[PDB]
C-alpha cells in the first residue's frame, strides 16, 4: 500500500481520491492519505469550500515515485509534486502515520468499483492525452479544453483526446460514402482500432479515462469524447464479440457510479436513446440497458 | 444557416448557388398482386437542380434500373441525389462550381454534406421557405424526357425560357415559383390557364407559352385565383 502525504491544509477544501468525498476543515490537521491499493491509477482532485469554480486533480501512480501534496499561496491551489529522496519520504509518511494525521483510504474488500471504472487506464497513456513530460503525474480540471474543441485556446493546457468525427474524411471513404456513414465499422476497426489505438484495450482506457474526467470535473469535452467513442462502436454494423461484452460490463460500472443528481448533465439524451434503441448494438448491452432502465428512465 | 423569408434577395445575388428538390427522384405506383398483397413498380425520376439567378435547370433523369436489386429505396433515393449533385458539382468548372447549394427537404443535408466533404468550402443549406419544386413534372416537356429515358441520362434546360431579356430573376423565380405552386395544387385548371388561348405557343426551344408583358400580368393573375380557389374550396371559405 502508498500513500501521499500532505504538507498541511491551510484553505478549507473538499478533498476527493477516485469515486470518494470528504471535507477538511481551514487549518485542520491533515497530513494527507494512506493505504492507497497498488496496482491502479488513481486521481486525487480538489474543490475549494470559499470558491468551487474550478475543480481540479491529479491522476498519478505511487509505482512510479513518491508524491506529496502541498498548498502554494500565490497560485493559490493544491498541488502535487515528486520527492525524489525515497529516504526523506519514509521519514515524512511513517512520522505522520504515528501522529495518526492521516485518513484511511476506505477500501470496502467486496468492492471492485474502481478496478472497474479503470481496467483499461494506464498512466502512460493519461500523460499523451495530458501533455506535460516533465511530471509523472498529470494535472486535470473543469476547464481545460480538447484538441478537438480548439479546433471549432492555449495547446499546452489541452486534452489531446483522439479526434472523432463522423462527418469528415477520415471517417468516410471516397466512394463508400451512404455505407460508411451509415455503417461505421471501417472508422471503427480499420482507422481507430488498428490504425491509431492499435488494440481495444488502448480504445478503453481513453473512453474509462474521459468519462472520469467528465464525472470528477465537469469536464464539457470529456464528456463529448466519452460520447463519441461508445456512439462509434454502437453504430458499427461488426464489432468484436469481446468487445460488445467488455463495453457493456464498462458501461454499465459507469452508469452505477455516476451520481444520481448529475446524470442531467453528464447523459446525452440522444446519444443513449440511439444507441440503445436504435443502433445496430441495440440488442448487446443488456446489463447496461437495464441498469438505465431502472435508474434513469426520465432519460430515455 | 437555413434559407428563409429575410435573406429571399440572397438567391439573387452573384455569388453561384443551386437548389437541390429530390421528390422526384424516387416515384412509385402502388398496386394489388395476383394473390391480394401490395407491392410497388418503379417510374423513371429526376434530380431537379435549379440556378435561381439564371434558371439553368440540371435534370438528372433517374432510370428504374439505378433500383434494380436494392433495399430501403426511399433511403438509397437521398445518397443517389447527393452522389448525382457531387458529380455535377466536380464536372464544372471551377468558376461556375456554386458557392451554396440549398436542399428543400432537410433530409438530404446529411446525404449532401457527406458527398461533398471535398470541397469544404461549399455550404451546404436547408431553407424553410415550401418550394413547389415537385410540381415539376407537371411541365409536359420535362415530364416526357423524363418518362421516355431507356439510360440515366442529363439534359439541361432554361426553366424562365427568355425571360430575363424582360424581368429581373427575381421576378422571373416569383413568376417560376406562382406557376409551380399552381401546377401543384390543381394540376388541370392551372394548365388550363397556360393553353386556352391557342394563339399563344411554345417555342420549340422553350417549356411555357410566349406570353407578353401585359399577358403575363393576366396570367400570373389568373394562377393566383386559381390557389385562393382552392384554398376556398379545400377549408370551405
Ligand atoms: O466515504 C467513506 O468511506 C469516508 C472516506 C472517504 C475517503 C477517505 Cl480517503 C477516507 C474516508 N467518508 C469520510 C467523510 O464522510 C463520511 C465517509
Amino acid at each position: 500500500m502508498n500513500t501521499v502525504p500532505f504538507t498541511s491544509a491551510p484553505i478549507e477544501v473538499t478533498i476527493g481520491i477516485d469515486q470518494y468525498s470528504f471535507n477538511v476543515k481551514e487549518n485542520q490537521p491533515f497530513h494527507g492519505i494512506k493505504d492507497i491499493p497498488i496496482g491502479h491509477v488513481h486521481v486525487i482532485h480538489f474543490q475549494h469550500a470559499d470558491n468551487s469554480s474550478m475543480r481540479y486533480g491529479y491522476w498519478f501512480d505511487c509505482r512510479m515515485g513518491n508524491f506529496y501534496i502541498q498548498y502554494d499561496p500565490k497560485d493559490g491551489l493544491y498541488k502535487m509534486m515528486e520527492e525524489r529522496d525515497g529516504a526523506k519520504f519514509e521519514n515524512i509518511v511513517h512520522n505522520f502515520k504515528e501522529r495518526q494525521m492521516m485518513v484511511s483510504y476506505p477500501k470496502i474488500d467486496e468492492d471492485d468499483t474502481w478496478y472497474n471504472l479503470t481496467e483499461f487506464v494506464q498512466m502512460d497513456k493519461i500523460r499523451k492525452i495530458v501533455r506535460k513530460d516533465e511530471n509523472q503525474f498529470s494535472y486535470v480540471d473543469s476547464s481545460m479544453t480538447t484538441v478537438q474543441e480548439n479546433e471549432l485556446s492555449d495547446p499546452a493546457h489541452s486534452l489531446n483526446y483522439t479526434v472523432i468525427n463522423f462527418k469528415s474524411r477520415e471517417a468516410i471513404r471516397p466512394g463508400h460514402e451512404m455505407e460508411d456513414f451509415l455503417d461505421k465499422s471501417y472508422y471503427l476497426n480499420t482507422v481507430m482500432l488498428q490504425g491509431i489505438f492499435k488494440n481495444s484495450s488502448n480504445y478503453f482506457g481513453e473512453l474509462q479515462f474521459a468519462f472520469l474526467n467528465a464525472m470528477f470535473f465537469g469536464n464539457y469535452g470529456s464528456s463529448l469524447q466519452w460520447h463519441a467513442m461508445i456512439e462509434l462502436i454502437c453504430s458499427s454494423a461488426t464489432v468484436p464479440k469481446h468487445m460488445l461484452d467488455k463495453l457493456d460490463e464498462i458501461l454499465y460500472y459507469q452508469i452505477k457510479t455516476l451520481p444520481e443528481q448529475y446524470s442531467d448533465i453528464l447523459l446525452n439524451e440522444r446519444v443513449w436513446n440511439i444507441c440503445l434503441y436504435s443502433s445496430f448494438q441495440k440488442n448487446s448491452l443488456h446489463n447496461t440497458e437495464k441498469i438505465m432502465e431502472n435508474k434513469y428512465p426520465e432519460l430515455l | 444557416g437555413a434559407m428563409n423569408s429575410s435573406n429571399y434577395a440572397e438567391l439573387f445575388n452573384n455569388d453561384i448557388k443551386l437548389f437541390v428538390d429530390d421528390t422526384n427522384v424516387y416515384r412509385v405506383t402502388v398496386h394489388k398482386t395476383f394473390e391480394g398483397n401490395v407491392a410497388t413498380k418503379a417510374i423513371n425520376g429526376c434530380i431537379f437542380t435549379l440556378n435561381p439567378k439564371t434558371g439553368h435547370l440540371f435534370l438528372k433523369i433517374i432510370h428504374t434500373s439505378v433500383w434494380a436489386g436494392q433495399k430501403r429505396l426511399s433511403q438509397l433515393a437521398k445518397w443517389k441525389t447527393a452522389e448525382e449533385v457531387s458529380a455535377l458539382v466536380r464536372s464544372l468548372p471551377k468558376e461556375e462550381q456554386p458557392k451554396q447549394i440549398i436542399v428543400t427537404r432537410k433530409a438530404m443535408l446529411d446525404p449532401l454534406e457527406v458527398h461533398m466533404l471535398d470541397f469544404p468550402n461549399i455550404a451546404i443549406r436547408p431553407t424553410e421557405l415550401r418550394l413547389p419544386f415537385s410540381a415539376a413534372m407537371s411541365i409536359d416537356k420535362l415530364s416526357d424526357v423524363v418518362m421516355k429515358a431507356t439510360e440515366p441520362q442529363m439534359v439541361l434546360f432554361n426553366i424562365y425560357d427568355d425571360w430575363l431579356d424582360r424581368i429581373s430573376s427575381y421576378t422571373a423565380f416569383s413568376r417560376l415559383t406562382l406557376l409551380l405552386r399552381a401546377l401543384k395544387t390543381n394540376e388541370e385548371s392551372a394548365k388550363m390557364i397556360l393553353l386556352s388561348d391557342p394563339t399563344i405557343t411554345i417555342k420549340s426551344y422553350h417549356l411555357w407559352p410566349s406570353f407578353t408583358d401585359e399577358q403575363w400580368i393576366t396570367i400570373e393573375s389568373q394562377m393566383r385565383d386559381l390557389i385562393l380557389t382552392e384554398y376556398g374550396r379545400k377549408y370551405n371559405v
